[PDB]
């Protein structure tokens, strides 16, 4: 029951991972989670403000 | 993946992206294209290094203590708490609420103490590390029944091979490791104030299993913390002022930033 | 009885390693997760937030709220300079304590655009025009408006909209730049010049202030994590 | 039909005709081309005249005597003070261009000699003294041909470049210089040498003033000889034409 | 939506923002365009940067007093000593270009006055 | 695979392969068949050893330094740069532009220093190696907070087992490791000149974690570089003249080649 | 709990090994690659380039540009010798500093053909004929043209085409030869002899020069990488 | 997820390789890339010159 995933290489090859310990808190650190959502900190206003518009009409 | 710029050409329109209103509390996202003509450059750069997991997942030494094979201090006691090392504490203080598993590595190094005892025959020292959760018994002495560890977790290590290492899950009665607590213990509002309210993580002891030789030997143990599967909430501004105490955030007021010659100087 | 062979690099303690390890506490029921607002998933979500810049860090001004204010008054001439600083986010004293700077001082390399948001904090009747300019290296800093006019400049008119954005683009020879000082990867110079004047009516103050925020564009990146040279401890705090 | 010894080259508003020339050498097999969008790093719009910038500039001529060791030129520096190429590389921050090199040395049927024309990329040169490094006034000569030396330069403290010819200044055997694109002008057959060097650098664009990529070198392996009665003043001319030149980062004049 | 008093103009690497501006006047109804092939007379190839040559050059400012009669500028001469437009019109023989003119004079609500900005073609004096 | 010769028979034709024109700058590829009759010999030889990867992929010792358990020098500092060892520097100088990953192995060997202190009890020495990127803090002293390494990479090694080893990616702001740089740092053209402009790779420190014994112990560390996945551009002529300095290419002029008796001598 | 067993050769540091190793910097975004002209993929692409040979390395001539020139003049006789050298690319002083020689001094073995390109650098009216000869071992070196005529020889006529190629073939008993000197794998001898004369008209120089380039054929191979005996350091340069 | 490739043996046998580390810069050195193109350094002229032809007609 092996897990095959992709390696982090340059731009412009698969690696193998097997879990041996049965506690689920011993797995290797999950490093590939490149997801973001900057809408919470930047542009957090209630009413949408289009870029090229008089912010205060 | 980093976004790429889009090519643009000369414009003459009433709508103006550059002019906005910063009083609203909104960050105006302006591509270089809005304020000047730009060409289509694809960006193959990645934001892989920045991710919270890659930023906090590096082993850092929280605390180190010393114990002697023969002498007044034969065992070491440490309340397991962060905020004793500035490098990691500053990194953790970035987020108000944190939630991570932990990996612990113990670098134990022995050394000989100067003495006058002759005919020394050094033998492989063995080191026992024990963790007492909050409430358990305490080894008032280096030799005591508590060191049986019928339930507590422990690790035995002989000197000469790879260092010990263990993985620890998320131990907290809440849903996240709080880094800042603006309140007291008593509902009376008088009593322990600050983050020291939520620090009941136990204690960690260490001792020599066997007396190595006749001559005195001192051993020092260093503890390393490695966060795994980390989640962070509510981002916070970075420290700025050097730390003073390990039980609170008391500090000495310091200047905003280093100064320069004038307001038009290009050099520090 | 599988015959193996250890390779160089065994029984070592590498700091930035990723292996598996037996747990000290087996079969632990972790406390379930809950929805807490404002979850961070990448540090470049913090770099894209506006941070007040202490442009006026002259002498004692750093020990008061006067470091974040840039003075602007009604002058008897035109074409003088308001302020100027080099494009050194991870090194210059102006960008060192900004959120962007605090984040950059942890990583050796950096690349991307920059967004300087200027806010005029004067009266409601005071009007004016300013010329913001970014001049890449090659020559010294501009000394007169006829010299900074040739760079990348954006005239700003003070009006109902009290906020203007100066998007410092990415004009460089290398894909990345160093956060530490290095003449091989010099940044440039950002200078602001009086366009016409600051005219006020009667019974209104003729000395106003301007504030500046720094933020990163959608194309910012950082690399090579390193220790920060700001925090230090003499002994273990206790 | 026609013969291969005759060639004509047109660029911008300039033309070069040769009637006894060998085959053109085209760099490392790559003809100079503009920067593609999947390779750029500067987000600003570039400027590309391609007429004023790209044309045959004729430099100063040098005399080939019986005891001449050789000459070297820096392509970015030599054209820095000649025409709009000089004005543009002066008003900008980043520049990019390939170069066409033509060397003209003509002699009758009764002369003899042989020249080596080699375009060395990234030619760092050692100083005469181990502690010091060469100065900017000794290494590059604007619109001037810096000559070499037949004997070793003195080791006394100075900022003089090591101009010994049998080491090319870079500390190599002058014999192994062939690895680079090179042409041979033997006064027996060839009268001219043409080279086409693309843009060879480790970055997409670089500042021309603080970095000189290519260093043209002319080395007379076999000395010039003649008998009394022939003309003794035989000059050497070098014409450089930029190709596919573009710039970025408009900034206040800088010199 | 938006109002007509706000305008932004981008050219080359320069930008001009106005928050109290009137409608732009576009010459005699013709937007400046390159020379077509059915109209040229020079058989040589032309050079067109269109980035360094085309950008907002800011000239020197003059003071408006209570007794000021007016000022005049020559568009080819004024930019002759400023940037690559000056360098190019200096190294060539024939040149061709259109121009965008922006005049900035700001005053509070308690000032009064009126200026006339006129582009006179062929102004022999 | 090496090409094989083709069999040929006596010819009498106007076209002549041997006669060419070397002024063109073209290498005339002439098979032995053109200048003499040859038989069909298949070649099973291979050019496998020559490939750039096999030529440069061999561990080579760049620099070695020394540190003492007790004494004036308790820690070692080295700016990570090549050009300190002639054997590897000469191999790398063959190509103007190089691009490779790296494998680093640290051979740490300790020895006892002569002294008069009696009753020595030697203990397993532990060695810590730390890498500070350009800009980070510097351990002004052997004992300092910098050695916590909350972010910097580090390796701990006890004496007695296999040597440490790590892999390093391609760290450069450009697209290739430049080996030659004909320019200055300042656009003024006055300042650092040469390849030392593009050397900002950081610094590498090393120290003893624990004092081994009472008697002084000196340890020497050697650093080995192993290029991996190497790519080379623009081939260059080989050095010839011995190196003098590690910051530039300054040299002393030397003869083209060793001499002989005359122009017709068959012996050196 | 998998039972294993270590074999002889464990926990060693072999120099020419190829294993895997944990990276010190995880998740590093490598700078992308770009097209740079002249990519090398094999060292035998450098050995196939012509390299000037210093045939006249006699005494002081090695300290000037006179080492690469071979003198040839109008003689009063015929059948004399112009030059000669043994076929020792990795050992003889003549081929030691050539590109081919510099490459060969890194590898113990070598095999393949050789291409000697001769270029006449005289006047346009001077004509002549030369006899290039390669004599395999078995006897000494040839001493007169009647003795080198029996080898492998190519008459060269000086004309419009000023370049002639002498293809020294592969005539040996072993598949490979040593770059170091060894009588068991002797190479041979390359000698050039005046065929008729070098005749010039009036008012033209009667002393001309010839140059020689060495290169490898399409069938060259090298093996057993070794250290070069040319570069040396007394101490770590600093 | 194993990779099976051929071994470098004499002339006139498969080996197994598995990637364990997930950085793509830790793989073993790729030694078998026997590709060449000597057209860039030798014969780099613009106009093709056939072998048996007067190089300068
Ligand atoms: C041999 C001993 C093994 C077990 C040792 C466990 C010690 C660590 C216990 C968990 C601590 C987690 C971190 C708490 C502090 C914080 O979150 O700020
Ligand atoms: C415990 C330390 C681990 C990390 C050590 C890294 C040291 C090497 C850094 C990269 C250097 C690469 C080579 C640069 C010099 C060159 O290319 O010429």
């Amino acid at each position: 029951g092996a897990q095959v995933s992709t390696q982090k290489t340059g731009a412009h090859i698969h690696y193998t991972n097997i879990n041996y310990y049965k506690d689920a808190a011993s797995n290797s650190a999950t490093r590939q989670d490149f997801a973001q959502d900057p809408g919470k900190f930047t542009e957090p206003v209630k009413d949408i403000m289009i870029k090229s518009l008089p912010a205060l009409n | 993946r980093v976004a790429d710029t889009v090519g643009t050409g000369p414009t003459n329109s009433e709508a103006i992206p550059a002019l906005t209103a910063a009083e609203t509390g909104h960050t105006s996202q302006v591509v270089p294209g809005d304020t000047m003509q730009t060409r289509h450059v694809k960006n193959y750069h990645s934001r892989s290094e920045s991710t919270v997991e890659n930023f906090l997942c590096r082993s850092a030494c929280v605390y180190f203590t010393e114990y002697k094979n023969s002498g007044s201090k034969r065992y070491a006691e440490w309340v397991v708490t962060t905020r004793q090392a500035a490098q990691l504490r500053r990194k953790l203080e970035f987020f108000t609420y944190i939630r991570f598993d932990l990996e612990l590595t113990f670098v134990i190094t022995s050394t000989q103490q100067p003495s006058t005892t002759q005919n020394q025959d050094a033998q492989i020292l063995t080191h026992q590390i024990m963790y007492v959760p909050p409430g358990g018994p305490v080894p008032d002495k280096v030799d005591s029944y508590v060191w049986q560890t019928s339930t507590n977790p422990s690790v035995f290590w002989t000197e000469g091979n790879a260092p010990p290492r263990m993985s620890i899950p998320f131990l907290s009665i809440g849903n996240a490791y709080s880094n800042f607590y603006d309140g007291w213990s008593e509902f009376s509002r008088n009593g322990v104030y600050g983050i020291n309210t939520l620090n009941n993580m136990g204690t960690l002891y260490a001792r020599h299993v066997n007396t190595g030789s006749t001559g005195p030997i001192k051993s020092t143990i260093r503890i390393y913390f490695k966060p795994k599967h980390v989640k962070a909430w509510i981002p916070r501004p970075p420290r700025l002022c050097q730390y003073e105490k390990a039980k609170n955030v008391n500090f000495q007021p310091s200047g905003v930033t280093t100064t320069r010659q004038s307001i038009t100087t290009m050099t520090n | 009885g599988l015959p193996t062979m250890n390779t160089p690099g065994s029984c070592q303690f590498l700091t930035s390693d990723d292996f598996q390890s037996p747990s000290a506490m087996p079969q632990y029921d972790v406390t379930p997760e809950m929805k807490i607002p404002g979850e961070v998933k990448n540090l470049m979500e913090i770099a894209e937030v506006d941070s007040v810049v202490p442009v006026q860090n002259v002498g004692e001004k750093v020990n008061s709220m006067e470091a974040y204010q840039i003075p602007v008054r009604s002058n008897e001439g035109s074409g003088t300079q308001v302020f100027g600083f080099p494009l050194q986010p991870g090194y210059s004293s102006v960008f060192s304590r900004t959120l962007l700077g605090e984040i950059l001082n942890y990583y050796t390399h950096w690349s991307g655009s920059i967004k300087l948001t200027f806010m005029f904090c004067g009266s409601a009747m005071a009007t004016g025009k300013f010329l913001l300019a970014y001049s890449p290296p090659g020559a010294g800093a501009p000394t007169k408006r006829v010299d900074a006019m040739l760079g990348t400049h954006v005239v700003w008119d003070v009006g109902l909209q009290s906020s203007c954005v100066l998007c410092i683009p990415w004009i460089s020879q290398t894909h990345y730049r160093y956060v530490a000082s290095d003449e091989y990867t010099a940044g440039g110079f950002i200078t602001c010049w009086y366009q016409t004047n600051i005219v006020v009516p009667a019974d209104a103050q003729s000395s106003c202030y301007i504030m500046c925020f720094v933020s990163a564009c959608n194309d910012f990146s950082v690399r090579l994590l390193k220790d920060t040279p700001f925090i230090s401890q003499n002994s273990f705090f206790q | 039909g026609y013969s291969d010894r005759v060639r004509s080259i047109t660029l911008g508003n300039s033309t070069i005709t040769t009637q006894e020339c060998a085959n053109v050498v085209v760099g490392y097999g790559v003809w100079p081309d503009y920067l593609k969008d999947s390779e750029a790093t500067a987000e600003d719009q570039p400027t590309q005249p391609d007429v004023a910038t790209c044309r045959f500039y004729t430099l100063d001529s040098v005399q080939w005597q019986k005891t001449s060791p050789g000459w070297w030129w820096k392509l970015p520096d030599a054209l820095s003070n000649l025409g709009l190429f000089g004005q543009n590389m002066q008003y900008h921050y980043l520049g990019r261009t390939g170069y066409t090199i033509h060397v003209q040395c003509n002699a009758s049927k009764f002369h003899q000699g042989c020249l080596l024309v080699v375009c060395v990329p990234e030619a760092e040169m050692g100083c005469a003294t181990l502690d010091n490094t060469p100065s900017s006034a000794e290494l590059l000569g604007g619109d001037a041909a810096k000559e070499f030396a037949g004997e070793p330069i003195a080791s006394g403290s100075n900022k003089l470049v090591q101009r010994v010819v049998y080491n090319a200044g870079m500390g190599i055997g002058v014999g192994n210089l062939t690895i680079f694109p090179h042409q041979w002008i033997n006064l027996r057959t060839n009268n001219s040498a043409t080279i086409v060097m693309p843009y060879t650098n480790s970055v997409p664009m670089d500042n021309m003033f603080r970095h000189n990529n290519i260093t043209l070198m002319v080395i007379p392996f076999v000395p010039l000889d003649y008998c009394p009665g022939s003309t003794t003043y035989v000059p050497i001319t070098v014409t450089i034409a930029p190709m596919c030149a573009e710039y970025n980062g408009l900034r206040l004049a800088s010199h």
